[PDB]
């Protein structure tokens, strides 16, 4: 549907018209619904579980990774999640790098704090380090299950008027999810801008938004982790150990 | 042995001397953790580590104290420190203590979530009802003083100045500048009602510019 | 007379979060404190637990000598406490956490802490990089690899069913707040310093992503 | 010696006002609160509500223990003070208004407060209309419903005569005040924060709605 | 018994030595009340 609108002046007859087309007004008004992106989001992990369950990946996650014998299940679940999440990137591509290795690591002496999925070039072929205490640690966590984070007025209205997937379950796919989403956009440097560049990137995820925004921001889907604008707790008061008297002349990073 | 008994008495003594009677130096939690250790391990204290404990939350009582009881907790806190006090002295020391375990303690950093847009729900809102969530949320708001330098109103009466920004604005039609304006203007009004999930009231937005009759008519 | 229940719950939330084994943020008071200290006096079984957390009180004092047999009775009762893996390092986390909160002074608000002073060898970042780097490439992977993505509607339409009443930000939270303190608790571990400037800066990569 | 019938009419004002049993706005004075207490010092049968009333001094020491058969007569000696139903809640409101009139400091000016702290479960207004909601659709009705306006001169004029002495506003403050205390009553018991805000916005609003 | 009589009359004291000499801390009502409660039962 289009809206017409004309404009006249007093000094003459004439009358300059303008149309309008009302689909645009619509798209802003669906993207400004909570329900809309809370559907979109919750339309890509319910896609993330089905992928898992026809690879037979019914069981729980934090279960699989547990496993310590059955390496091949924790290698096709985390090859899984990183195929699905280059399809989110790239719409055109269903089958992710046709070979790579896949090595489990179950020691702190070779771990790395904070990046639990890493990826390496042996000369020959892709690997990728999985460290899986750490995402044991991560899914075992007990979760809050109990608080609100912040309608009343319409479940007052309302009063006056098979797949056994608990809330720990569903956290915990998310949380892998975004732990492999972390893990895809290094892997994404990596990929396109050499090993210099990933381990750089490795020490200093700020080259995110220069290497991520000159392709993907525009072709591209929403990341999963920009559901939120997530900070740390009192962080200036934590990161007063370390306060510059600066001039940021290159703030490519608010 | 699991306490170190005299060490633990000496903090107690310490933490309720300066609780009760120094009500105006600075002591540390591990004090009275320390002083509530004391209270309950001396047999003869534990009215007194009771009464403080009440304090913990508010669906807690005492029993009434007879006599015998309140002389009795009354010379074990005048033990604990020669100094004559009295039911006064136990009053405002609880009162200190109630606002001591009241006191949060440390706690590790927790990322905390903000949301992104003001998405809006699914059900539609007329301009009345945004106008008073909007305004009930501007009221939180903390507003900020302007001061002018003068009452007067700013003007100008440059003529060359006044010419010489008409001669530049002559080329310009009147028409397309209203026309780019209000065109402009209504785009920002459909997009604000689009984004804040508002109906449009195509009636009234045209009632605003109706004025040109009004003044043309009479 | 003390309400054992009570003292046992209040040990119980304190010390989950202490262990970091739990993101449930409530604001804790001293109160809670005196309750779990209480409690781990007055239980038979967790004397050891008591002592362990009372010797943190001076920094000069450091962790008593246990045997073996000790320390695994000492992890079945923090396991049976907190009805759960758990192990040394979460008992250093633990006592990590109460020694600080201890020689911290009486104050009217919460102090925000990061994890800190647990587990000689004071590294970076890169130099773990390098270092356990190798010792990865030491290893030899397991698998070798050399995809279905259906749209069953009404599979869809199931799994969201099952999903639609779960509160998205709820899980969004669990989800960070696990990354967070998995992070947080490897870089404490392997003593090297946690650049929370780098996390921070994630979060504001998120942020510039989104709006591009 | 002291004049029992003085003290009793003293005690008996102030516990109507502290009852919410009445609406007479008579300024009180510590003088009625001394003879209110010496009163049920003194009689016999009054000594259950003056020990009840004696233990608000301290806020931590709490109502004493009573069988049903003290309950019952301490109501029975309450409502032969009154003279008027009277029941425990009622024995609540006066305890909580004895406890804040006692633990006030001695001042100038009379202060002025709301009813608190009476009858676990603190809940707002909304949730409370969807909870108590449904316990009403619950019930099924009692009555089917599915009208005279007679305007009989002479009935209306001896109304008129009847109702002509009556000062009209006396009889809209009193219903006015007597609509605010059950408001009150009712949220403090229901343990549901009291808006006076809302209650003020009623007001506002019949005002608002006169002038035009 | 029905008074706790020593807490009384030392709350009697305070306020009587208070009222009488230090014309010049702070009481509550309660006090008032103990104090006459006191007097009486003297």
């Amino acid at each position: 549907n289009k809206v017409r609108t004309v404009t006249e002046i007093v000094n003459s007859d004439e009358k300059i018209q303008k149309t309008y087309e009302l689909a645009e007004f619509d798209l802003k008004n669906l993207s400004s619904l909570e329900s809309y992106e809370t559907l979109k989001i919750k339309l890509a992990l319910s896609k993330y579980m089905a992928m898992l369950s026809t690879l037979e990946m019914t069981q729980p996650l934090l279960e699989i990774f547990r496993n310590k014998a059955d390496t091949r299940q924790i290698a096709a679940v985390v090859f899984s999640t990183l195929a699905f999440i280059h399809n989110r990137f790239h719409p055109l591509v269903t089958n992710f790098t046709n070979k790579m290795e896949f090595v489990v690591t179950e020691t702190n002496d070779t771990s790395i704090p904070g990046e639990p999925i890493l990826f390496t070039e042996n000369e020959g072929v892709l690997l990728c380090s999985v460290d899986r205490p750490s995402i044991v640690k991560m899914l075992s966590r007990e979760f809050d299950t109990e608080a609100l984070v912040n309608n009343c007025n319409v479940r007052i209205a309302k009063t006056f008027g098979d797949f056994s997937i608990t809330e720990v379950e569903a956290t915990q796919y998310l949380t892998l999810l975004l732990t492999v989403e972390h893990a895809y956009l290094h892997y994404y440097i990596f990929k396109n801008y050499g090993v210099f560049e990933y381990c750089k990137s490795l020490t200093d995820h700020s080259l995110f938004t220069n290497k991520l925004r000159s392709t993907m921001s525009t072709k591209t889907s929403n990341l999963l982790l920009s559901k939120f604008k997530f900070t740390i707790e009192d962080f200036d008061k934590i990161n007063s150990n370390s306060v510059t008297s600066g001039f940021n002349i290159y703030n490519f990073n608010k | 042995e699991l306490i170190n008994m005299r060490r633990y008495r000496n903090a107690a003594r310490k933490l309720i001397h300066h609780y009760s009677l120094n009500s105006t130096t600075e002591y540390k939690i591990s004090d009275v953790v320390m002083t509530m250790i004391f209270l309950l391990r001396s047999e003869k204290y534990h009215s007194l580590f009771k009464l403080l404990e009440t304090t913990f939350d508010d669906y807690t009582c005492r029993p009434q104290m007879t006599q015998v009881q309140t002389d009795t907790l009354l010379d074990a806190v005048r033990s604990l420190l020669s100094t004559t006090i009295d039911l006064t002295t136990v009053d405002i020391m609880r009162s200190s203590f109630a606002r001591c375990f009241n006191s949060p303690i440390m706690r590790y950093a927790k990322i905390v979530l903000l949301q992104n847009v003001a998405l809006q729900r699914d059900k539609r809102t007329t301009l009345e009802e945004l106008l008073i969530e909007r305004g009930e949320k501007i009221q939180m708001l903390q507003p900020q003083q302007y001061i002018n330098s003068g009452t007067e109103i700013p003007f100008c009466d440059d003529a060359e100045f006044l010419n010489r920004l008409l001669k530049h604005i002559d080329p310009y039609p009147l028409s397309r500048m209203y026309y780019n304006a209000a065109n402009t203007m209504f785009y920002t009004t459909m997009e604000n009602y689009a984004v804040s999930n508002c109906k449009f009231n195509i009636e009234d937005y045209n009632n605003i510019f109706k004025v040109m009759e009004n003044i043309r008519k009479h």
